[PDB]
DNA sequence: GCCATTTTCGGCCTCTGTGAAAAACTCCCAAAGTTCCGCTATCAGTTAGTAAAATGAT
DNA sequence: ATCATTTTACTAACTGATAGCGGAACTTTGGGAGTAAAAGAGTCTCCGCGAAAATGGC
């Protein structure tokens, strides 16, 4: 649990982008299979993907660095088959 | 899916190519079978099946069939939600007039054929002819010819003329007109003209043609030849309970518009008498017309309900129509709504939830949460779960809610902070429990409020509430700064009770160890609250740089300030919680812990604080009691002597001495100053007693009376209240305004007779009924101001301008009104602010004026600054972060994609309920007007100087003798013009009398080249020029109000800006409320939007037309770069309402009001909305281009430009 | 440039059916509608029979 | 690993029923033409609003 969004603004900066980057890191949990790189504690997605941030373990750079691998890895693994 | 809403005429062709047929007779469904009818208004071959794949027939009545059309009916097996897509036609026998286009002014057509309109509508109305083609006749086009006219020159000349009436003539004339002929002509004609009416007549008639020229549109299209005919589904006829059906009157106007063309068309098969065939014609023209805009042509027709039936303009158009009442507002699920209760247990970021409203709000969490644990198969089975509410539901229901956000939004919402977001705890119960501290927040008191609740879904939705809307995080007030949790009444009244000081209490002279010590004292009897003792306390001061320095002391206090010292968060001095608290003391120390230690801290310490203040104001037992109201004993001899000269001064009266008047304004001076003397008595008594303390003489000490210590608390209550209560109801005033002589003599412990609550009555009323109609004035002020500040949006970080405006403390008099620190505070600086008499940059350029830099410049004494404002800014669209600087919500500087304009039109339009020469300092003497400065540089007093005792520089010692609110703003905000406005200085001159003609008076003026400038004055005019002086421009000829537009074209954007802030902050000064300027500059910005080019140049303007200021300074740079000559430009200022309806797209236009002339122009210019602000996004359903939307709206732009590459 | 007539505006929530009057018969013909009967497609229920695969015993 | 038997897969036939489509006849409904003393200018009531601005007319 967490309460009073201090520590995610900070390391972001603008409250905007960081709503942007915790609802696309909370999709990925929630939609996808992807895993939490913080203890769940019974958390929600959103409360965990702000932890994260908070803790600096996910931003922007971070998201689209892995997404842009995903897509290359995919590629060569379609050359592969 | 799209990017911009193009409008234009509709040709005949494109409504054939909407229509899928051909609407041929009146009718609507079989009386029998209920059934629609063919060639009808319901058609199924039309508009689609009444069922879903299913036809008339029944033959086809399965999905196979999908897209086979039945031979026997011609329905097409398809959905029935075809019927609100698919649209209709009507070939009508003779074309007739669009209403619109017509009627609405300025006409369109009569513009464009240069005919009035009482002549088009007599053509239209089939009274007298006109001329469509010439021929070779002496006859002119467009020329007007009564019936017996017609006969002679029929007679006359035969064949060789065509001469008609009715909308036929009217469409043959815009048929046959060359629209570039005109538009030459008329532009050769502009440029060998002189009259400037005739200008403005033909400039506005090219701009017409240039217009239809440019949009591709033809002027015939306005005549109708083809009627679209709505969807049945959006206009429906359907079955109620018991029979009875319910229908839309376009059904009624359609029906009479078939009847009477088919009327038409057959008394045209009849060869029919003319007269018969002309009132048909007009009989179809009103139909026509009262389908598309009933009332506006004549007698608006009535159905069965004497009422006036309502038809597609009244549809789209109106509070009640589709912008206002279902696109910018609608009613929405997962909502609900319920009475308002108080938890003082809540934290600040939670609300109570019952559990059976959560329940139905979160239910289909519950199915999901349901089946995913298995609990339940499908989701039938949950739903009967959830119907029989057993205890895994509410397990269920338990783990759905608890990080879910909910949003809680009291009407009205006045301001942003009437929507905010908590975490909800289920409650038993069925109301919801709010925090105390957010009441203010909400302007909620527990008397019957209601409140809605709103579950965002997706979880975009849930963090933007967490981040944004959280409660936690709207703790300062967005239109000043200052905190909006400030406690009130219990709570400030607890915290003034423990912290007060009593004299000889027990206890008295303790040593004690510290907070803790104090509480074991308190808990065992052993000493009082309210004891004077020497505590030791451990004080901890965070400094600016960061440093924290403990010290541990001993201090003189009271056992009630150790204790709530307890709970005070390290980092604050003790002076903030050693002296009596009241609602100041305490927002002072909130305000203290937000500045200084940060946001968690300061809730954390809100919540403890408001938890001690209800405690201890339990523990107090303070109670009103009717011994608390203490008479003054002085009163009564007050009255009795007030009493007694009055009956000396009716006595000087019935002598003659003096006149009624005279003997009504003393009556009423003496009857104020003896209410004056006896709330001051009462103030006086209440205030004060006497004890004994350890020595045993008498002490003065202040009193713990229960009402007393309300007032002084701050808590509830005042010094006028406790007037009426204890001494004085005072003088009160007539209906109209006047007020009566004999006042109230008694207050309300006593208790009024029959007259005196007469005479209260009087004014009460008049104020709930002042109240309910300031209101509705209020609710306007704040639309208006919404709709024309909707657009700015922060675009960019930096625009790169050097502009700016200048800042010194505001002076009305021998005393400063607000310091330079309080308008600095959160603006960024323009040029460095060098230290006086120094060449040292104390503060650097592009710095934000925080508290520090703040205590920095009042240390150093710096007078005169300048910071980077809106209004100035270089942005093309929006205004970039530096020209606004702070956000006052949230304390750093303002992030990308704040919609800044909204902000600001609710910070200026949420307090509009609550509205309605001796030296005295030691300094020297400037002028410029007079000024004194103090020896420090500070200028400390400003006064005027009308046309003394020391010169220029030279030093006065003190004491020295040199010798309505609300309408204000609206009128303010609108740029409305004084009836007597001051006659200002055009140009620079010398002024000169002249010619006193009959009327009224000229006078001229000779500038500096010797040209002689004309000027017209009237008669009554007290003149301040005087001839052979050589006066500025913009000095002030004949004084007056000021007009606004005045100051604007010769004094420029600054002085206007300034006068218009000036105003509206010292109305709302008047009734203490504190609102940032920013705000008024943002919506005095959006004002001067428009400029009225002077210099044509070789830019596609031309002169005397009013165009957007963005796209001609856009226009201005890329000539520069081409190397052409630039437009030259002169700003206007437009009123909010005004600029409201001038800007560039016309989806918003309409939204806001007068949607038929804004449709009209939209359509005959062919305009094309691109969707840049937020009122259009919101209609259509998009992402706002404000906050999490900005840079996805961004994205989209760039991908247009390079896809246009 | 100035009257003089139009035009458009007037806060946010919640409940909360309405309206009610008003004046023709008569004759002739064709088409839709109801009912009945016959033919035909389609299916559920049951049994019998034949040839072959699965399966248990040795 | 091989034989004998039950079950399985596949045809045919009869019973009984039911729904759908088409034709013949009858009643019901719906549209149309006609009516020959003479009768030969409407409503239709209201109008308990104010202030500001945008268009014609001179
Ligand atoms: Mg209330
Ligand atoms: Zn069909
Ligand atoms: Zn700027």
């Amino acid at each position: 649990a967490r309460v009073t969004v201090q520590d995610a603004v900070e390391k972001i900066g603008n409250r905007f982008d960081l709503v942007l980057v915790a609802a696309r890191r909370a999709r990925q949990m929630q939609s996808g299979g992807k895993d939490a790189l913080v203890p769940e504690e019974n958390d929600k997605p959103t409360v965990i993907a702000l932890r994260e941030i908070e803790e600096g373990l996910i931003t922007k750079d971070v998201l689209d660095a892995r997404e842009r691998q995903e897509q290359q890895e995919q590629e060569a693994a379609e050359l592969a088959a | 899916e799209f990017d911009a809403i193009k409008i234009g005429l509709a040709s005949p062709d494109m409504i054939r190519s909407w229509s899928f047929g051909e609407v041929k007779k009146p009718e609507t469904i079989n009386y029998r079978t209920f059934k629609p009818e063919r060639d009808g208004l319901f058609c199924a071959r039309i508009f689609g099946p009444v069922k879903d794949y299913e036809c008339l027939c029944g033959k086809y009545k399965r999905l196979k069939h999908r897209g086979v059309i039945c031979e026997k009916c011609g329905v097409e097996v398809t959905q029935t939600k075809v019927r609100r897509d698919r649209m209709g036609h009507i070939e009508l026998a003779s074309p007739v007039a669009h209403i619109w286009f017509l009627k609405s002014l300025p006409s369109r057509i009569g513009l464009l054929m240069d005919m009035p309109l009482r002549d088009i509508e007599r053509v239209l109305y089939f009274e007298m002819y006109v001329v469509t083609e010439p021929g070779m006749t002496d006859l002119e086009r467009g020329q007007m010819l009564t019936e017996e006219e017609y006969l002679d020159r029929l007679e006359e000349w035969g064949d060789e003329f065509t001469a008609k009436m009715g909308a036929e003539a009217i469409k043959d004339l815009l048929a046959s007109m060359d629209l570039p002929a005109e538009a030459e002509q008329m532009r050769e004609e502009l440029d060998t003209t002189n009259s400037e009416t005739k200008r403005k007549k033909l400039t506005k008639r090219l701009k017409l043609v240039e217009a239809f020229v440019a949009s591709g549109n033809k002027p015939e299209w306005m005549i109708l030849t083809v009627l679209p005919v709505l969807p049945p589904d959006l206009r429906p006829l359907v079955p109620l309970d018991g029979g009875r059906f319910a229908t839309s009157d376009l059904n009624d106007l359609y029906r009479r518009v078939i009847n009477r063309n088919n009327r038409l068309k057959r008394l045209l098969e009849l060869a029919a008498p003319d007269i018969i065939v002309r009132n048909e014609k007009r009989m179809l023209q009103e139909s026509v017309d009262a389908l598309l805009d009933n009332g506006r042509r004549g007698r608006a027709i009535t159905g069965s309900n004497k009422r006036p039936l309502k038809s597609l303009a009244d549809m789209i158009k109106g509070k009640q129509g589709r912008f206002r009442q279902n696109l910018l507002g609608k009613r929405v699920d997962y909502s609900g709504r319920s009475v308002i209760t108080v938890g003082p247990y809540l934290r600040l970021h939670q609300c109570g939830l019952p559990k059976k409203m959560a329940l139905e709000l979160f239910k289909p969490f519950i199915y999901s949460k349901l089946e995913t644990r298995g609990l339940a198969t499908t989701i039938k089975a949950a739903k009967k779960m959830v119907e029989r509410e057993e205890a895994v539901v509410w397990d269920i229901l338990d783990e759905v809610i608890r990080e879910h956000p909910v949003l809680l939004n009291r009407a009205p919402t006045l301001h942003r902070l009437g929507i905010q977001a908590f975490e909800p705890v289920l409650i038993e119960g069925k109301a919801i429990q709010l925090h105390p501290l957010v009441c203010a927040a909400y302007n909620a008191d527990f008397d019957g409020d209601q409140m809605a609740v709103h579950v965002p879904l997706t979880l975009e939705a849930q963090l933007e509430a967490r981040t944004l809307m959280m409660s936690t995080n709207n703790i300062l007030s967005p239109a000043s700064g200052d905190p909006i949790i400030v406690p009130s009444q219990d709570v400030v009244l607890g915290l003034y009770y423990m912290t007060r000081e009593k004299i000889n209490a027990k206890g008295e002279g303790m040593y004690l160890t510290g907070p803790a010590e104090a509480e074991k004292a308190y808990r065992t009897k052993t000493a009082e609250l309210h004891a004077r003792v020497k505590v030791r306390i451990t004080e901890t001061i965070k400094h600016e740089n960061g440093k924290l320095t403990t010290e541990t002391k001993m201090i003189d206090t009271t056992v009630g300030r150790a204790m709530l010292w307890q709970i005070v968060p390290k980092g604050l001095p003790y002076s903030l919680v050693n002296q009596k608290l009241g609602k100041k003391q305490i927002s002072n120390l909130l305000n203290e812990a937000y500045r200084k230690l940060g946001l968690k801290d300061t809730v954390i310490f809100a919540d403890q604080i408001m938890y001690t203040g209800f405690a201890y104001a339990a523990l107090s037992g303070v109670s009103v009691g009717i011994d608390d109201m203490v008479v003054p004993a002085a009163k009564y001899t007050e009255i009795a002597e007030a009493e007694e000269e009055v009956r000396e001064i009716q006595e000087q009266f019935q002598s003659g001495l003096v006149t009624a008047g005279e003997r009504y304004n003393k009556v009423i001076d003496i009857w104020a100053s003896t209410n004056d003397r006896v709330a001051k008595a009462m103030m006086e008594n209440l205030s004060s007693e006497q004890v004994i303390n350890r020595q045993g003489e008498q002490e003065k000490q202040e009193s713990f009376n229960s009402i007393y210590m309300m007032a002084d608390s701050g808590a509830r209550g005042s010094a006028a209240q406790i007037r009426q209560l204890a001494g004085m109801r005072g003088l009160m005033a007539r209906p109209d305004g006047s007020i009566i002589e004999t006042p109230i003599t008694a207050n309300f412990k006593e208790g009024l007779n029959v007259l005196q609550y007469f005479i209260s009555t009087h004014g009460a009323r008049k104020g709930l009924a002042d109240t309910a109609l300031k209101t509705a004035n209020s609710g306007y002020l704040t639309r208006r101001l919404v709709d024309v500040a909707q657009d700015v949006v922060v675009t960019e970080h930096d625009c790169g301008t050097l502009e700016g405006v200048v800042m010194t403390p505001h002076i009305e008099g021998g005393d400063v009104k607000v310091a330079l620190t309080e308008l600095a505070l959160g603006r960024v600086v323009s040029e460095d602010i060098l230290k006086p008499g120094t060449d040292e940059v104390l503060i650097p350029r592009n710095t934000l004026l925080d508290e520090k830099w703040c205590k920095v410049i009042n240390d150093n004494s710096v007078d005169q600054i300048k910071v980077r404002s809106v209004v100035t800014c270089d942005s093309d669209f929006g205004c970039c972060a530096q020209c606004y600087g702070r956000d006052l919500a949230r304390g750093h500087l303002v992030n990308q994609g704040e919609a800044v304009g909204v902000i600001a039109a609710q910070s200026i339009g949420e307090p509009g309920t609550q509205l309605t020469i001796q030296a005295k300092n030691n300094g020297s003497v400037k002028l410029h007007e007079l000024t004194i400065i103090d020896e420090f540089g500070r200028t400390k007093e400003k006064h005027k100087l009308p046309y003394l005792s020391k010169a220029d520089g030279d030093a006065v010692a003190a004491g020295e003798t040199v010798a309505g609110g609300l309408p204000r703003v609206a009128d303010l905000f609108e740029a409305r013009k004084p009836k007597e406005p001051a006659i200002l200085a055009e140009h620079s001159g010398t002024v000169s009398f002249g010619k006193e003609t009959k009327g009224k008076r000229r006078l001229i003026i000779t500038r500096d080249s010797g040209d002689t400038y004309e000027e017209m004055i009237p008669k009554h005019r007290q003149l301040n020029v005087f001839e052979g002086e050589r006066i500025e421009r913009g000095d002030v000829i004949a004084d007056g109000p000021e007009s606004p537009h005045d100051i604007l074209r010769l004094r420029g954007i600054h002085a206007v800006t300034t006068y218009i802030a000036n105003e509206v902050q010292e109305v709302y000064r008047l009734q203490g409320v504190k609102i940032n300027d920013k705000h008024i500059e943002t919506i005095v910005r959006q004002m001067l939007r428009k400029c009225t080019i002077t210099f044509a140049g070789d830019s596609e303007f031309l002169p005397g037309e009013t165009v957007e200021y963005s796209q001609v300074k856009i226009a201005n740079r890329k000539l520069v770069e081409e190397g052409k000559e630039p437009a030259r430009f002169e700003r206007e200022l437009l009123g909010i309402t005004k600029a409201s309806l001038a800007t560039e797209s016309f989806i918003s236009a309409a939204s806001f009001q007068e949607t038929t002339r804004v449709l009209t122009e939209a359509a005959v210019s062919g305009k094309r909305d691109d969707l840049r602000g937020l009122k259009e996004n919101v209609i259509v359903g998009r992402l706002i281009p404000a906050g999490t939307g900005f840079a996805y709206h961004q994205d989209r732009q760039a991908k247009r430009a390079q896809e246009q590459q």
